[PDB]
């Protein structure tokens, strides 16, 4: 078998800008303020019009007033402008406000919306679960006394995806979302998320790429070239899958017959027997090491532990967080809450088992659904029908969620927080609608 | 010669200091660059202030009640460098290793200051 | 105590003291590496021993005391079929 | 002709219900294998045999 090489750089988009001047002054605007991808579009369209990496930069250019290529896909023309392109999103919260104003101004330019006072359209926001009150007050500020939006409402994007795949609005289910920086498990009864019993794991997919960076740097402390973080996402989203059973795989993952098909070798760009030695199998794979070759110094020999990176959402103790995995959280939800005991299931628990949805940008790792359904049938009673639902692309289905909430008129008008209600009630106010957040107390 | 291409694509999205998506009474503030660390703790300060001013009130859904509890089953122990089963833990630097060859080639000749990263990946970095 | 070469069977919970190591202060050398090793044991058990074992009224002490006392034929047929 | 029925697996719950009339009424035992779990009601004789075998939570 001839050993192949894998160059990881990602290409540059040559056409960044596309917008239309014709627009509807009464149709609302649906935007998903994702940690990884900004999504933008109208209401009448089924698919989101604009997909962006939610990042912006401040390019300093001499003799042209030092302010160019600010927001969006314009950073994707050159690697130099994409290098310092600062996504303002921290772990839980975005950080800078003028940056987010520039994101909103750029995307409002990209629907061709003309001024009419501030903005003549209602907005459709996505809000993270258990949001800090200061964030929601400053969100109220940056809509109302910044853009003059008449209609604001926001909710959990996983609940939006559940409403998208269950448009009836009164179904019972369990949604397991894995976002860029956060994963959570939320039970929905009668269309209403019982956030009181929802749980959260602080891993997401950003910490998975950070874990791969830390692993592959600790494996090779003397690597010649600096491995870029974008290339870490690139070779994470390509060679990482979830095993069916993690316990019996790691005792097989470094055998000689398994290394022929499991191991893929990546190549970084530039310009005493080894068979009995399992350190040679771990470091240099099923091929003998040529220490004089300039390729083998740059050979980024991954895939020996490609199972370890996506498994950590089931065992968060390998990631450093002392939290029970989504398997244990689903077990506690389906076997200890809503009147259900270990041994007999309530009807709500059976309906929740019969409708399980997984979504998010980190859900497109292969082997997730089979592992989820095998682990679910591990602890559930025999004969209980388990249905796990998946999307073709589970990252942008939340946008279809607020689109489906926008098509429904009477379900739109329950959740609308207006300017007048904000003015009489102050910025400390939460509409306890079912498709979103709730009060901190009773 | 690709610099003028960059100014050409940048010569389409200027937003003036009076922005055209403004509410005509917009006054941008000088709010500080708040990090993601102290926001959790001053929410926590707000919650203790509210509960001490109320009890002299069970919370429904805050950022802390949403947190998943730690697991009740014992966690599987893994090798700190190879990722396989960790049968043994070295008594000196507290690294869990796989077998004899990893112990003699990695764990024993490990320099001081290299154990902290291996424990930090597991979340056991005791050095603060 | 400290300085003892021992052997532990994890499943049966049996600890055998192989002896004191080379500490000057019986004496047995320090064993080779790769702790928790698979050991292949080959047992040759005579058919009379399995006949004594399968006879529920006969313990294996009758293999040493000698009072097996006319093992029934049906036990031997079950042993032959097994 | 006879039947052989076997319950195999790991004990998840072992709750003895007393209902005195000191003496246990019954015991609820939850077994679990890779195809799922199953709950059984057992008389105190089988509970006596279970406590004979030093069976705790988590034992196949």
């Amino acid at each position: 078998k001839a050993v192949v090489i894998d160059d990881p750089p990602l290409r540059q988009t040559p056409e960044p800008f596309d917008e239309q001047s014709a627009y509807n002054p009464q149709s609302p605007i649906a935007i998903d303020f994702g940690s990884s991808k900004l999504r933008a579009g109208f209401v009448n369209h089924a698919t989101p019009t604009h997909i962006f990496p939610n990042a912006l930069t401040k390019f300093r250019d001499r003799k042209l007033n030092k302010n160019f290529t600010f927001v969006g896909n314009d950073t994707l023309l050159d690697q130099a402008v994409r290098s310092q392109s600062r996504s303002p999103f921290d772990g839980p919260f975005v950080t800078n406000w003028n940056l987010t104003e520039e994101i909103l101004d750029y995307t409002f330019h990209h629907l061709g919306v003309v001024p009419d006072n501030g903005i003549p359209n209602p907005i459709l926001l996505t809000e993270r679960l258990a949001t800090v009150q200061s964030q929601r007050t400053n969100w109220y500020q940056i809509l109302f006394e910044t853009y003059n939006v008449p209609g604001v409402t926001f909710g959990i994007d996983s609940l939006f995806s559940f409403y998208n795949y269950n448009p009836s609005g009164n179904k019972t289910g369990l949604v397991i979302s894995c976002g860029h920086e956060d994963t959570n498990v939320i039970p929905v009864v009668d269309g209403a998320g019982i956030l009181t019993d929802a749980k959260r794991i602080n891993w997401g997919g950003h910490q998975a790429v950070d874990y791969l960076n830390d692993l592959m740097a600790l494996k090779y402390p003397y690597f010649p070239t600096k491995m870029s973080y974008l290339q870490y996402e690139t070779m994470y989203k390509d060679y990482c899958y979830v095993s069916r059973n993690y316990d019996e795989d790691i005792e097989k993952i470094l055998t000689l017959e398994n290394l022929d098909t499991n191991d893929v070798v990546v190549e970084a760009p530039f310009t005493y027997d080894w068979r009995n030695s399992i350190l040679h199998l771990f470091l240099r794979g099923p091929r003998p090491h040529d220490s004089e070759n300039i390729h083998e110094q740059h050979q980024m020999h991954l895939n020996v532990e490609r199972i370890r990176v996506p498994e950590v959402i089931f065992q968060p103790t390998m990631g450093g967080q002392d939290q029970a995995g989504i398997c244990e959280l689903s077990e506690t939800i389906l076997l200890k809450k809503f009147g259900s005991q270990p041994g007999k299931l309530s009807q709500t628990s059976i309906d929740m088992v019969n409708n399980v949805l997984i979504t998010g940008g980190n859900a497109k790792v292969p082997g997730l659904k089979e592992r989820i359904v095998k682990e679910f049938t591990g602890f559930l009673p025999t004969g209980t029908n388990i249905t796990v639902n998946m999307s073709s692309d589970p990252s942008l289905d939340a946008w279809k969620g607020m689109a489906a909430l926008a098509r429904n008129e009477e379900q739109y008008r329950k959740t609308v927080i207006s300017k007048k209600e904000y003015e009489e009630y102050g910025p400390e106010y939460i509409k306890e609608h079912k498709l979103g957040n709730t009060k901190y107390f009773e | 010669e690709r610099l003028l291409f960059l100014r050409s694509v940048g010569e389409r999205n200027e937003i003036g200091f009076p922005s055209r998506f403004k509410s005509a009474h917009y006054k941008k503030p000088t709010r500080r660059h708040k990090s993601a660390r102290q926001l959790i703790s001053d929410e926590n300060k707000r919650i203790n202030a509210l509960l001490t001013k109320a009890n002299k009130l069970v919370p429904k859904a805050t950022y802390f009640s949403v947190e998943a509890p730690p697991s009740i089953r014992p966690a599987k122990k893994y090798c700190d460098v190879t990722g396989l089963k960790g049968f043994y833990k070295s008594p000196t630097n507290n690294i869990r290793y796989h077998n004899a060859e990893i112990y003699q080639l990695i764990v024993k000749p490990m320099a001081p200051g290299v154990d902290q990263e291996y424990l930090k990946l597991r979340g056991a970095n005791f050095v603060l | 105590l400290a300085g003892d070469v021992i052997s532990i069977d994890k499943a049966s919970g049996k600890i055998t003291k192989l002896g004191r190591s080379f500490a000057r202060s019986r004496f047995v050398q320090c064993p080779e590496g790769e702790l928790q090793k698979r050991k292949t044991v080959v047992h040759t058990v005579s058919l009379h021993e399995i006949d004594v074992i399968n006879s529920r009224t006969q313990g294996f002490l009758a293999l040493f005391t000698g009072d097996t006392g006319e093992i029934r034929s049906e036990v031997r047929d079950q042993i032959n079929t097994k | 002709k006879e039947t052989k029925e076997v319950y195999e697996g790991e004990v998840t719950e072992l709750t003895p219900e007393d209902a005195e009339n000191k003496t246990i009424s019954h015991v609820i035992v939850g077994l679990k294998s890779a195809k799922g779990t199953k709950t059984l009601r057992l008389d105190p004789t089988i509970y006596e045999s279970i406590q004979r075998e030093k069976v705790s939570i988590g034992d196949v």
